[PDB]
């Protein structure tokens, strides 16, 4: 995983690769790990796919009911103190590195959860086997207030770094963009990799392959 | 749950939840049975014949194991209940030992059971 | 060494016009402990190459003593032939994968820098003999934090000048000094041209520290 | 304590022909979830008829190969002739069970000519077991390379197909097209792939470009 | 260690199983019994752990005669199947876990003889011919040797008797004597018992 | 391994408008085999196929369980099941055991009982769903499967091609795995028919 | 971690650094170890990140219900009588150090220790964390009585800054409290604020 | 692994699988399990591949530099006894390694099974291997003294086939050597698939 | 244990604790730790005391015989370099830290530090044994170019006695020696010798 989290002047950019594993081979070459908390709220999950997934639906479930209640528009810290107090509760039995970010009626806020239930509010943050790579990028090319599209480049570079340099990470970069009022879900941000185009065809015509039994069954 | 007393004593000494129930067992079909030398009948009264009815599915003669037979008269749902309740105890007599059951053992624990819904709490 | 004590982290190198240069903090840590600060993990084998090491200190100053010791036997003869930065790293790869296969390791990961016949040598060997070449090296978390930089410049622009790898190299040290808990803001710089091999004295990295205020927002 | 093993990755493939011998390899060296190089091929040139592929771990990688050429050359000297072949196979069995007891984290893979001119592979495992096949696949992808090629190349499953004889140019494709399927689903393979044909004419080498993550 | 065999015929299922009760290095009993019946048409042959074996099939065993009970029929060979697969698989996450493994003969009035196989993780497996025990690796080859989907119950008795043979040549364990069962539309018949005149 | 117990082989492959589903035949313990008949593929509906590969036992559980879980669906609401709803449907049920997880990786696929529009996804034993626009594996020779759909499989497949790739990536796949084979079956299932064949295999 | 707390006459002196590692790893290089509890009482943390946190907030919770069920400002040492609680019950599944410092109508400033055992004893000055074990000599040798609040000050700042320069684990940047009936005054000393020494050369 | 031998009348059935495995990965299917020592001394191949190819070729250099030295044709109770006694001093070190030395000698039809555990015995019939058992079943239902070649043939073609339907572990092709007093000969080499075809329909 | 070795101009300044442990126990309270290596070569031993007293006393043979060899008054780096080469040879048999200091003629007060590693580096003070981890901060902010006798005797003194409060393992009296071309000056501070610091009171 070799996701990754900025703040700049008018809000939030969160990013993601799309490569999952298991083992030493790669069984999603696009896995969606943006996830959807609230419609001001979005967090990246890397980590046990499972885990993030239904920790990540939960809390926005959880959130749903809470605005619903409410009437207004849901908090980070929230998220955040849900997340957090879930998964201590657990103590780090539910493989969940998270990346939470979201705009709010104090401003924008990212946050850093780690899966045994602390949390960091930083500007800049990543998580992931590739997260070095992408903190690498950040603490190189990082600077408060930053515009948009020069945030979401140094998100989609600091993507890039744990994309190319991690095995663990692969493949598409995600992005999304998160101000007081706008929400880009930029899916394929940038495809960087292609697979290499077929210079033969095995395709095998009908008949090569033979046959024991048949049984053709009409439906409706 | 429900915790309350239903059969209880009267100032005369009688436990009349117990007495009705005894009414509610004078109103069912009559249901004799006799005893012999190498065989035992058992037979029902009034099966309430309908003839739109199917007769298997309302018989008042249950077999509870290959050793014994059993007939009754009253509510037959409750009926339904001891049955079940005293299958399933044959059953279990042969788990817990190896040997079958006696009708007089299970005739004690369905008279057991009858009794502890008459001295237990809801 | 089965047992590591005093202990240096990364070390960077990279290539560049007619030259090479390489990085080195002066820190050797015992354990947690970072209790020999002024200490020099880079040598200087003959005028042609130079090498820099992590891991264990003590294993680092036998190599040094055992290359020294090689460069000062060659030096005697003066029959015009010396050894070349690829001969050195080829020398090396053999002693710690020998090292290695006695089950008795020299706990070292190290970079040879290098000039010759116009030509740039970088070479990384480890511990367990296990050796290659490459337009940079980064060693220890340098390999997590400093390589993914200095490939993404490395691959849009293959060529660098020296003060450009040099720009490069002070900010992967200074990311590093970030990240690296086991790391220090006193560091050397040593350079290979074919003028020499130069080895630069105490160097300090600057450090923004901005975002501490950036607590609350 | 103390591991003397460290595995680094890398795909390697032999396919032989009636008048050649491919040898392919990626170029990725690797460690844990880090990339050391991605200029580092796993084929070897031996000698003009014969070329060697070794995957694994790197410093026994070297090693083994370092030794290779040297006995090769004292081979040379012994009987003023180079290595046949299936020599260097059965000296590799020899070098190889030499550490039975240690035994070099090598998976390795020969193709050449043989005596008759026509192509012959060879395979091993890391303790000397080898033998003489048509096409042969090792290292990290070698069970996504192998069901293929036992498909297209060995005719296997097909009814009523013809046994057309592997030309080089469909098996050059056929390399390329393994391996740049391999890159999709192993993460030890990638960067770039390097192809060394065999022929009377000699030895000559080919890169293609894999994907970088 | 216990051997079990099952051997479906096109109207009958031929089952057998070893009488050696033992333990340590002696025999505690030459005249064991394997076979559990719970319908008047289905047997049970279970075998492995000490007091799993018989606790397991007598819980089977009685449950399938409460059916009868309070039902008045009794259940196919099938339906007896995935009951007790049911159960053995309930109690494998379970604190107490039953290590057995077994056999199930049985005929229906509907779908005619069946033989079913179960591991002791509770994977249930309907075949024509099944083994279990060491026994089993003497004998199955044999079974797929000689076995034909037609073969009379004769025959069946005589390749029983190959695989039963086999064992008394090659197999380390003693085992001289065998309980041999029937089952057809007439119910469970004993066979005279397989024994090979040792000592 | 506890997968590799039993061993096994499931696959899925996506087509025009129509899908495919295959699976090995072999039920074995450890090296042995007992059953070649073995069946891993289960009908969730019609036009609806789930095969699950890994222990043999949790294999049938899940099965089981899942085939309750489905009839109660669709007696509650008055139709039949979606194929993504059937995937989140065996997620849960396999999350419900996150810390003592099943034996068996699902893999799903059918065609959109309202539209016609293929549907092909894989689980994990912790039910982590993913769906896929070509193919889906799972099994003890995952690699193999990989190693052929990646190389075989084309976009817009007709109901021919589609058995021909599915069979040959199978076959081939599972003729380099020891646990996996005795035999193939393959479902190929379009909006008016259903083809099952079961193909000529290596029985070694 | 390194944490510190000195009490002066009109209140306390918090200070801690500010690098949170994973492995070698520097996961937060600039961390707020300074934790408030209620107006005027604060906790330095050292230890578990995440058991810490929850500890820290849990305490806030109780400390701030029970302030308002009495409606006055609590005790110092009932916010240090709270964690004391939590981290004894559950000695054997956390791992936390803390030192709870701030003001209180009733006693004045307070520093309290609460260290891995679960243990609680106030002393005249406190601290904690990895580095701390660094500068015992010289918090032993410096430490005077009768200190200024700016004195106490310059004090934790040295104290700090040595600890960091010779521990791995510490580092980063210096965060200082400064609490009193006037309240809380925190600042931030980075880069060349920080107190240096010299260094050994020939 | 799948091998078997056994003598009869008319000399020694030797028969193998050619299947190799590295975990439940299929590595061959195309092993040549039955080594030629000596145009009439034959060793079966089981277990560790690496071993027993490099020990019994050792054996056929020994056996070999035997022949020259003594001016004579080695016994196979000498082959066997060499084997066993190069294997012995290797005891512990875990080497994995079971085959038969098959011949025929100055006693007339030789074999022996010999171990890397250190076992070596004469006997009628052998199978060794992951499918030994298997093989043993049909092998024994089926064997006499008295069978006639073609029939000693299918009988160890048939055993090693029925191997490879039960055992994971075996398969690709069914390998028969006759070893007789003039000296060995190649029966057959069929691939399992199309013994599939001849042995079911 | 606790040594310590500081540079002078015209020579060194040794001392060490006296606390010998087995356990808990204490073995011997009133360990002289710095062994004499040559006239002017002193050695300040911490570690296993069975493994430092025979390497100790191997270099001292090795050291007259080789200055008897060459006819000259040793040099430090020599004793060090032997004293290395054992520690680094038998570093996995060893349990040693060594800090080798003395006079020399050509290059006058020395101090060299042979941590359990086996490397060789000089410094201008050097700390080793359990209890320097606790005096590092004071050594660290204490320490001033161009000291004089005194002024490191008074300094190991204060940094050893702190060191010694401190830590469980250091304790007893503290040894000092002076070196110099003048000769080796050897001094033992017990009880109210033994330099004190304020202890915290209320
Ligand atoms: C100073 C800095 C001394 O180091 C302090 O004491 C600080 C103070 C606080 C505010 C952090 N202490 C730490 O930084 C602390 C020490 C520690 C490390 C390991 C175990 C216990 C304590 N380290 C951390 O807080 C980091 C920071 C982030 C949130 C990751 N986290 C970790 O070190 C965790 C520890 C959890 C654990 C894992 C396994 C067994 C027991 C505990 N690192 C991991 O968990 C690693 N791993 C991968 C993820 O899940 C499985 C385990
Ligand atoms: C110093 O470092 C400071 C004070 C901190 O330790 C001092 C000063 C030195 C120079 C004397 N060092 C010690 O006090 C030292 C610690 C040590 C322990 C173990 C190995 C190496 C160092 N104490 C000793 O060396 C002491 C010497 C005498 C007995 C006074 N012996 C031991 O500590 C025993 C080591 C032997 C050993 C045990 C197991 C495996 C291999 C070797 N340790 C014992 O426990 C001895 N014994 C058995 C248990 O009950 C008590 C008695
Ligand atoms: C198969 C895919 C759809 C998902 C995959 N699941 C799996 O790999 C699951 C097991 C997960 C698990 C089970 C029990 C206890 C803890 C974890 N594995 C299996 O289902 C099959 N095997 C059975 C026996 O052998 C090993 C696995 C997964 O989560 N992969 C993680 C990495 C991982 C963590 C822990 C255990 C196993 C794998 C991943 O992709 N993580 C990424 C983030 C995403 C996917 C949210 C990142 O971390 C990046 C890409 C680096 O891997
Ligand atoms: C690459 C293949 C073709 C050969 C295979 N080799 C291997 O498996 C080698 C052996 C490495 C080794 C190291 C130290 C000491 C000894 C051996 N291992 C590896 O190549 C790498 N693996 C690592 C993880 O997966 C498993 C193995 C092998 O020998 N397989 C044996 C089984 C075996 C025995 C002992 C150790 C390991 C495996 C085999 O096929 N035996 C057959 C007969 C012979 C002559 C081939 C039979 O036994 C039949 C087929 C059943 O397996």
């Amino acid at each position: 995983t070799t996701i990754a989290g900025v703040v700049y002047k008018d809000g939030i950019v969160l990013g993601a690769d799309t490569r999952a594993t298991e083992g030493m081979v790669v069984a999603d070459k696009n896995c969606s790990k943006i996830h959807f908390i609230s419609p001001n709220i979005y967090c990246c999950g890397a980590g046990t796919a499972a885990d993030t997934d239904m920790t990540t639906q939960l809390i926005s479930s959880n959130l749903e009911l809470h605005s619903l209640s409410t009437g207004r528009l849901p908090r980070v810290v929230t998220a955040n103190r849900m997340l957090k107090q879930m998964l201590f509760r657990y103590q780090g039995y539910i493989g969940a590195a998270l990346v939470l970010g979201g705009v709010d009626v104090t401003g924008p806020h990212l946050y850093s959860i780690y899966p045994h239930g602390s949390t960091d509010k930083l500007p800049y943050v990543t998580m992931g086997s590739g997260s070095l790579a992408a903190m690498a990028v950040f603490e190189d090319k990082f600077r408060p207030d930053m515009e948009e599209e020069e945030a979401k480049n140094l998100v989609s570079e600091a993507i890039a770094a744990g994309i190319f340099n991690d095995l663990g990470s692969g493949s598409n970069i995600d992005l999304c963009v998160i101000s007081k009022n706008k929400l880009d879900f930029l899916r394929p941000y940038t495809v960087p990799n292609k697979k290499g185009t077929r210079l033969g065809r095995y395709r095998c015509e009908k008949g090569t392959t033979a046959v024991l039994t048949e049984k053709i069954t009409p439906l409706e | 749950s429900y915790d309350r007393a239903i059969t209880v004593f009267s100032p005369d000494g009688h436990l009349f939840q117990v007495e009705y129930a005894q009414e509610a067992v004078k109103k069912g079909s009559t249901a004799v049975g006799v005893r012999g030398r190498d065989i035992v009948v058992l037979g029902v009264e009034k099966k309430s014949v309908a003839k739109l009815q199917d007769e298997r599915t309302v018989r008042k003669i249950c077999a509870l194991d290959d050793n014994v037979c059993m007939a009754f008269a009253g509510l037959t749902a409750d009926a339904r209940i001891v049955i079940n309740r005293a299958r399933v105890e044959c059953q279990s007599h042969r788990l817990t030992v190896e040997d079958p059951v006696t009708v007089e053992y299970i005739t004690r624990y369905i008279a057991s059971l009858k009794q502890r819904y008459t001295q237990s709490n809801g | 060494t089965q047992n590591p004590m005093v202990t240096g982290t990364s070390v960077l190198g990279v290539k560049f016009e007619g030259g090479v240069v390489i990085a080195a903090d002066m820190l050797g840590s015992y354990g947690s402990l970072a209790r020999f600060r002024n200490i020099s993990r880079i040598m200087r084998v003959n005028n042609s190459t130079m090498l820099g090491a992590s891991g264990d200190y003590a294993d680092f100053q036998y190599l040094k003593q055992v290359l020294g010791q090689m460069v000062i036997d060659e030096e005697l003869l003066g029959d015009g032939h010396s050894y070349s930065p690829r001969a050195i790293h080829s020398w090396l790869t053999r002693a710690m994968y020998s090292r290695r296969s006695k089950m008795n390791p020299l706990w070292n990961t190290m970079v040879i820098g290098g000039y010759a016949d116009g030509e740039s040598f970088l070479g990384y060997v480890d511990m367990l003999g296990v050796a290659y070449e490459a337009p940079s090296l980064a060693t220890g978390y340098g390999a997590y934090l400093a390589q993914p930089l200095l490939r993404e410049v490395l691959e849009k622009q293959p060529v660098l000048s020296q003060t450009e790898a040099r720009d490069l190299v002070e900010r992967c040290m200074r990311v590093l000094y970030y990240r690296d808990a086991r790391s220090y803001n006193r560091f050397q710089i040593a350079t290979v041209t074919e003028k020499g091999v130069e080895i630069e004295g105490p160097l300090s990295t600057e450090t923004n520290w901005d975002i501490a205020h950036m607590i609350s927002g | 304590r103390f591991s003397p093993y460290v595995f680094n990755g890398g795909t390697i493939l032999a396919i032989a022909g009636e008048d050649f011998a491919i040898v392919a390899s990626d170029t990725r060296l690797s460690e844990g979830f880090s990339i050391h190089t991605r200029d580092s091929p796993k084929c070897y040139k031996l000698t003009d008829k014969t070329v060697i592929g070794c995957s694994g771990f790197h410093g026994d990688c070297l090693t083994l190969t370092k030794i290779i050429e040297a006995r090769l050359k004292m081979y040379k000297h012994s009987n003023n002739k180079a290595m046949t072949t299936g020599a260097i196979a059965a000296m590799l069995s020899t070098i190889l069970y030499s550490r039975r007891f240690f035994p070099y984290y090598v998976y390795n893979i020969i193709g050449g000519l043989d005596e008759e001119g026509k192509g012959a592979v060879y395979s091993f495992d890391p303790v000397g077991s080898y033998q003489r096949d048509s096409f042969k696949a090792g290292g990290s992808a070698s069970a996504m390379l192998q069901p293929l090629l036992d498909n297209q190349v060995g005719f296997k499953n097909m009814q009523n197909v013809e046994h057309v004889p592997l030309s080089l140019d469909r098996a050059m494709r056929l390399v390329k097209d393994v391996f740049i399927s391999a890159a999709e689903r192993d993460v030890y393979t990638g960067d770039a792939l390097r192809i060394c044909i065999v022929t009377k004419e000699g030895i000559r080498e080919e890169t293609v470009s894999l994907r970088k993550d | 260690m216990e051997y079990l065999i099952g051997i479906q015929g096109p109207d009958y299922v031929l089952v057998a199983s070893d009488r050696v009760a033992a333990s340590n290095i002696v025999q505690m009993k030459d005249d064991h019994d394997k076979m559990f019946k719970m319908s008047e048409k289905i047997l049970l042959l279970c075998v492995g752990e000490a007091g799993d074996t018989v606790q397991f099939a007598e819980y089977i065993q009685k449950n399938v005669q409460l059916y009868k009970m309070r039902n008045g029929y009794e259940l196919s060979p099938t339906a007896a199947a995935n009951f007790t697969r049911r159960n053995l698989a309930d109690c494998l996450r379970s604190r107490t876990p039953y290590h057995v493994n077994l056999l199930l003969a049985g005929y229906d009035e509907h779908e005619g003889p069946a033989l079913y196989y179960m591991d002791y993780l509770a994977a249930l497996a309907k075949a024509p011919f099944a083994a279990h025990g060491y026994g089993a690796f003497l004998t199955l080859s044999i079974l797929d040797r000689y076995y034909t989907p037609t073969i009379s119950r004769e025959r069946a008795v005589e390749l029983l008797r190959k695989c039963l043979e086999e064992l008394q040549k090659r197999f380390i364990l003693n085992l001289p004597t065998f309980s041999v069962r029937i089952i057809d539309k007439n119910g469970i018949h004993d066979l005279d018992n397989i024994s090979f005149p040792k000592q | 391994s506890i997968m590799s117990y039993n061993g096994g082989a499931v696959m899925a492959m996506k087509g025009k408008n129509c899908v495919a589903i295959a699976a090995d035949r072999r039920f074995g313990i450890q090296a042995q085999m007992v059953t070649t008949d073995f069946q891993k593929i289960f009908p969730m509906g019609d036009r609806l196929y789930i095969g699950l590969a890994g222990l043999a036992t949790d294999v049938q559980t899940v099965a089981q369980r899942l085939k309750f879980r489905l009839n109660l669906y669709e007696l509650k609401e008055g139709r039949q099941i979606k194929p993504y709803t059937l995937m989140s449907m065996v997620a849960n049920l396999l999350y419900e055991k996150r810390f003592g997880p099943y034996y068996t990786e699902p893999v799903i696929a059918g065609l959109d009982p309202k539209t016609f529009k293929p549907f092909i996804c894989s689980l994990d034993l912790i039910g982590c769903p993913m769906v896929t626009d070509d193919f889906v594996v799972s099994g003890t020779c995952a690699e193999q499967m990989y190693g052929m759909c990646e190389s075989l499989w084309e976009p817009n497949m007709d109901p021919d091609h589609l058995f021909e790739t599915i069979s040959q990536a199978m076959l081939n796949a599972v003729d380099r795995d020891a646990v996996s084979g005795m035999g193939v079956i393959v479902h190929i299932i379009e909006k008016d028919k259903i083809t099952t064949r079961t193909l000529k295999a290596r029985m070694d | 971690t390194t944490i510190m707390a000195v009490q002066f006459d009109g209140g306390v002196v918090l200070g801690a650094d500010s690098r949170t590692t994973t492995g070698s790893y520097i996961a937060n290089r600039v961390t707020d170890k300074l934790t408030p509890i209620h107006d005027r009482i604060f906790c330095c943390r050292s230890g578990s990140a995440a058991d810490t946190q929850a500890v820290a907030d849990a305490v806030t919770y109780q400390l701030g219900f029970h302030s308002i069920e009495l409606n006055e400002p609590p005790l110092v040492h009932t916010a240090a009588s709270l964690f004391k609680e939590m981290c004894y019950r559950y000695r054997e599944d956390l791992m936390a150090g803390i030192i709870i410092a701030g003001w209180d109508p009733q006693e004045g400033g307070q520093v309290y220790s609460v260290p891995m055992g679960g243990m609680m004893v106030r002393q005249s000055f406190a601290i904690g964390g990895s580095g701390s074990s660094y500068i015992y000599g010289y918090v032993d040798a410096t430490y005077r009585e009768g200190m200024t609040k700016e004195e106490c000050l310059q004090f934790t700042a040295n104290a700090l800054a040595l600890a960091m320069e010779r521990d791995g684990s510490s580092g980063g940047v210096i965060r200082l409290a400064a609490i009193a009936e006037s309240g809380v005054e925190r600042q931030v000393l980075l880069g060349d604020q920080i107190p240096k020494f010299a260094v050994a050369t020939l | 692994t799948t091998t078997l031998a056994f003598k009869f009348r008319h000399g020694v059935i030797v028969a193998a699988d050619s299947r190799a495995t590295a975990g439940a990965y299929i590595a061959s299917q195309t092993v040549k399990k039955v080594i030629e020592i000596n145009p009439y001394l034959l060793g079966t191949m089981a277990g560790g591949a690496a071993d027993c190819s490099f020990w019994e070729r050792l054996l056929a250099r020994q056996c070999r530099i035997y022949e020259l030295r003594n001016k004579e044709r080695i016994s196979v109770a000498a082959a066997s006894k060499l084997l066993a006694n190069m294997v012995y001093q290797y005891k512990g070190m875990g080497l994995s390694m079971g085959t038969m030395i098959c011949g025929w000698d100055k006693r007339g039809p030789g074999l022996y099974y010999v171990d890397s555990e250190g076992n070596r015995i004469s006997g009628a019939t052998f199978s060794v291997g992951s499918g030994s058992v298997y093989a043993y079943g049909v092998m024994d239902r089926g064997y006499s003294y008295d069978l006639e070649v073609e029939q000693a043939y299918d009988l160890a073609r048939r055993a090693i086939y029925q191997a490879t339907y039960r055992d994971a572990y075996s398969g690709g092709a069914v390998n028969l050597y006759h070893v007789r007093e003039d000296g060995w000969i190649r029966v057959s080499s069929d691939n399992v698939a199309d013994l599939h075809e001849k042995y079911s329909g």
